[PDB]
């Protein structure tokens, strides 16, 4: 419809200010793997599980270097 | 005023609010750094304040600071803020003072808040002048051994000087930290408050105190250029750190390997000086480049210093420009 | 099974695989299944994240970056306006922190 597409204008809204909050803290992420991590948090997740698997597959650059 | 300073003692409070907390004091200082080396120089994210806590006990009984009142020094104690996996206990350390009286309507927060920015700009400062001294004395206790080397003598001469370029500028900067930093504002401030005749008068000198305190030093919204560059000063202190011992650890390694070789004999140490023959040159340019690169962003510095402030700032200048060697080198 | 999706293209995406048939592929979905699967991590205070952000909020200020604190403080604020919130929050606190140097340059 026309308002529901104005919802998708207020979540490009709220995710360019995590990204913004993303880019202040200095995390290895961009707007797209924050793209796919809300929608995990969405099917509902621990973030520390997420950080502990970012923290592995960061170092797997390295494990291949 | 007169019960507020007799049965709570609030003028005793300022007098440990200098002296420990703004760093006032230095005998405690030094040995608080000194015995601070080993645990702070270590990551601080396995840092807990009860291993801070016992041995701030033996040094504050050992020093000066002993001698004042129980109360008082009771209510110093050690703080830390959040930590990141990055951490180093020089990034992330505090002193608090926690207030047990009602003396906190003269002391508010926002105050507490300037006292704590105007310790963290002070404690950086002082453990990168203990660095510098550091390989002062390095400097003074290898050397006399390395006579038995000749060709590290281009080197090892070079390096003498550049650390005569730093130890200039963190004594001068660290003499107008002394003067008119704690020192105007404190003749202020102490002229205000033994006069006064209303509780109100006294705030407001203490007000003026920390404003002036705050523009003096470079904590200014505005003077956070002149701070950048201060931060790339405080970079190359352990850069050089890293460099000079990484001289020694091949170098001077290399003399007892040479005994060795001689206590066999009673060919191979030709290649050992054939090695130095290369490393030489290409170790020369790397501090001659680096020497370039620190002269060129301290004149900008100073330029830059000029005209900043009308009288306050301009006043460094002619302490950090003493010989006029500064717009000689441009 | 989106969900399914979003692992693949996490593992994807930070390891910059580009291939399924990649053993290592396989590795890392197996450690990811087994850290999903397994569960011992401490569940999430709102209120403990609120004092999180306070404290970051103080670091950016005694380090003398107070804009910096300003913009943090009313960005974190405005986000948090109109639980999926503190969770989000709490992973973007948790994955990485070093912060010294400034790291911006909108302030739109």
């Amino acid at each position: 419809a026309a308002a529901a597409a104005a919802n998708l204008n207020a979540v490009r809204e709220t995710m360019d200010v995590l990204l913004e909050i993303s880019r202040i803290l200095n995390t290895g992420l961009d707007m797209e793997t924050l793209s796919i991590c809300v929608r995990l948090c969405e099917q509902g997740i621990n973030p520390e599980a997420l950080s502990s698997v970012i923290k592995e597959l960061r170092k797997a650059t390295e494990a291949l270097k | 005023l007169d019960v507020l300073n007799k049965k709570y003692s609030l003028l005793d409070h300022m007098q440990a609010m200098r002296r420990y907390l703004l760093l006032g004091q230095g005998d405690f200082i030094r040995h608080l750094m000194d015995l601070l080396k080993p645990e702070l120089v270590r990551p601080a994210t396995t840092l807990y304040q009860h291993n801070l806590t016992g041995i701030l006990e033996t040094a504050v009984r050992a020093t000066n600071a002993q001698f004042d009142s129980p109360e008082i020094l009771r209510r110093l104690d050690v703080r830390l803020l959040e930590v990141s996996p990055g951490d180093t206990g020089w990034d992330v350390f505090s002193l608090d003072y926690h207030v047990d009286g009602p003396i906190a309507t003269v002391f508010t927060r926002e105050c507490m808040s300037h006292y704590l920015r105007v310790f963290n700009f002070l404690w950086r400062a002082k453990r990168m002048e203990y660095i510098l001294t550091d390989i002062r004395k390095g400097h003074m206790c290898n050397a006399k051994l390395l006579r038995n080397m000749p060709e590290f003598s281009g080197v090892l001469h070079q390096c003498h000087i550049l650390a005569s370029e730093m130890v200039h500028f963190i004594h001068q900067m660290q003499y107008y930290i002394t003067f008119e930093v704690l020192e105007c504002s404190w003749d202020e401030l102490w002229n205000k408050v033994q006069q006064a005749q209303d509780l109100d008068h006294i705030i407001a000198a203490h007000e003026v105190f920390l404003d002036t305190i705050i523009s003096r030093c470079l904590l200014d919204s505005d003077s956070r250029a002149l701070l950048n560059q201060l931060r790339a000063v405080f970079d190359q202190i352990i850069e050089l750190q890293n460099a000079q011992d990484a001289i020694y650890r091949a170098a001077l390694e290399e003399l007892q390997r040479r005994l060795q070789f001689e206590e066999k004999k009673k060919e191979e140490e030709n290649k050992r000086i054939g090695e130095f023959k290369e490393s030489i040159p290409k170790m020369c340019s790397q501090l001659r480049i680096l020497t370039h690169f620190y002269q060129g962003i301290v004149q900008q510095f100073l330029v830059l210093l000029t005209t900043s402030s009308d009288e306050s700032l301009r006043f460094l200048s002619f302490r950090l420009d003493f010989n006029e060697h500064y717009k000689a080198r441009e | 099974a989106q969900q399914e999706r979003d692992v693949r293209e996490l593992v994807r995406g930070v390891a910059g695989l580009q291939d399924e048939a990649d053993p290592n592929f396989q590795l890392a979905l197996n450690f990811a299944w087994s850290n999903f699967r397994f569960h011992r991590f401490l569940d999430v205070n709102s209120h403990k994240i609120e004092k999180t952000i306070e404290g970051i909020y103080e670091k950016f200020v005694i380090h003398s970056d107070l804009s910096k604190a300003a913009s943090w403080k009313r960005l974190t604020e405005e986000f948090l306006n109109a639980d999926a919130h503190y969770s989000i929050l709490s992973l973007l606190l948790c994955l990485s922190d070093s912060p010294s140097n400034s790291s911006y340059v909108e302030t739109p």
